[PDB]
């Protein structure tokens, strides 16, 4: 029973990795985020992953306003623990924050087991984007302080 | 009479999808300095004053909307407001504690104090905005016999299908709490409904004795279901020779907010007696079924079709 579910999960991972490879990034996944200057690759990666997740649970809508801009925050203060990715509002225009130091700490933490390590990093990044899209879904529908509340508690989605 | 009403919307509201009913437009003094931006939708009676229309038009910080209400029905209010503002989901409505309007449709409907709204949460165990539906016990899904019987085995499939859609499943009856709970255990409806209520005729037309602040619920944890007690007596709406089965929207809204439910797309009433349909948006006149008939397909498809009509009417 669970075997078919596991196959489907690994298939979702295969789509994830293949989509990332379609961005023509020969650099290792870790070294991509090591480059603080290569913000464009990070931003495009994140937007593509968000659109894919939205598509997976909402296949109807295919295109989204990517006008949201991505700034890689590197100040410890500006960083918000728990949510390395944040979406603000600037007079109707939403931005994005990226804690590259937190990402690097995430990528080099542990190697598990006892190639596949790529898969571990890929799954980690996917879950990061999972949080990102969950709270952004909250805002995109209705967020002013309810989005702030959802930041204070990401479990309101539960399922 | 075709009651004219004026509705206003704030372009930069602090919080979205909420309603505030005022006696007149000039009631902004009650909200006062910068405390009116909390709410989104403002509605009030129109006194057939073109000068007042000019006064409203002077307000460049809001939107203008004037319509007609042939009857003082909450349904018509919701329909017209949503159609004018194109919003697919309707939020909560608020009134002033000191100066609450005495409109007839407000009676038997839940009213939120204006200030208390800011201390709520959006958690509803839902992907997005769900619907609301409640079902009758006798002659609807449970045989009147001692041994409770399912009207249609497809009812359980329908319940999980609605769960796929996300509609909120509610049970409200009038029989004994213990008997109905044991009936749910016998039919194995634990993992389907969200709120379980019975004995809805608690109204005694209370007018004096100043009895309040007395809550005591014996939640038998044999099933851990919420065996809450209906501490409400609000059947005083209009004079009539005989009144019963109040089945008011107010109680349903209260128990919904118990789970932080504050943004429902639509609500439907599923019961046999039309008397329970006072101002419910959708009423399903279920045929009396004291014995199994297993014809739930037609009613289930009717539910789906009503939902589709709602969505197409307002979203499109």
């Amino acid at each position: 029973l669970e075997s078919y579910e596991t196959l489907k999960i690994k298939l979702a991972l295969s789509k994830y990795m293949a989509m990332l490879s379609t961005l023509e990034m020969t650099q290792p996944l870790l070294e991509i985020f090591r480059n603080k200057a290569d913000t464009r690759q990070i931003a495009a990666v994140v937007f593509s992953t968000l659109a894919f997740i939205h598509n997976r649970f909402h296949p109807l809508v295919t295109n989204f306003t990517n006008k949201m801009e991505f700034v890689v925050t590197e100040t410890n203060d500006t960083s918000i623990p728990g949510e390395p990715i944040l979406f603000t509002e600037n007079e109707g225009v939403l931005l994005c924050s990226v804690d590259r130091p937190s990402i690097v700490k995430m990528l080099s933490r542990e190697f598990d087991t006892e190639t596949e390590v790529e898969a571990t990093q890929y799954l980690t990044l996917l879950l990061t984007v999972e949080h990102a899209y969950l709270h952004y879904y909250i805002f995109k529908n209705y967020g002013v302080f309810e989005y702030c509340k959802s930041l204070t508690d990401h479990s309101l989605f539960t399922n | 009479l075709q009651s004219k009403w004026i509705c206003l919307r704030l372009n930069d509201a602090i919080i979205k999808r909420h309603v505030l009913v005022l006696s007149e437009y000039a009631d902004l003094k009650y909200l006062g300095f910068e405390k009116y931006k909390f709410f989104e939708y403002v509605i009030f009676q129109f006194c057939n004053d073109p000068q007042l229309c000019k006064i409203i038009e002077n307000n460049y910080n809001y939107c203008m909307q004037i319509f007609k209400a042939p009857a003082d029905d909450m349904r018509d209010i919701r329909h017209n407001i949503k159609r004018a503002f194109k919003t697919p989901v309707l939020g909560h409505m608020c009134v002033l504690s000191n100066k609450p309007p005495m409109y007839s449709f407000l009676k038997e409907w839940f009213l939120l104090p204006h200030y208390k709204v800011v201390s709520l949460k959006s958690e509803s165990l839902t992907w997005g905005f769900p619907h609301v539906v409640v079902f009758d016990l006798d002659s609807t899904l449970i045989t009147e016999e001692e041994q409770v019987e399912i009207r249609d085995p497809f009812v359980y499939d329908s319940l999980q299908e609605l769960h796929e859609m996300g509609c909120v499943l509610v049970l409200w009856s009038y029989g004994s709490r213990d008997h109905v709970a044991h009936s749910m255990r016998d039919v194995d409806l634990e993992g389907y409904f969200d709120i379980i209520i019975s004995e809805g005729s608690t109204v005694q037309e209370e007018r004096s004795d100043l009895v309040q602040n007395s809550h005591n619920a014996i939640v038998d944890y044999n099933l851990k279901k919420r065996f809450i007690e209906n501490k409400f007596v609000f059947d005083i709406h209009n004079h009539r020779s005989d009144n019963n089965i109040p089945k008011s929207p107010k109680i349903v809204i209260k128990y919904l907010s118990d789970k932080n439910v504050n943004f429902f797309k639509s609500i439907t009433l599923v019961d046999d007696l039309p008397t329970n349909n006072y101002a419910y948006d959708f009423y399903v006149k279920v045929k009396r079924c004291p014995t199994p008939v297993q014809d739930w397909e037609h009613y289930h498809n009717e539910i789906i079709q009503n939902i589709m009509d709602y969505e197409q009417y307002f979203i499109k």
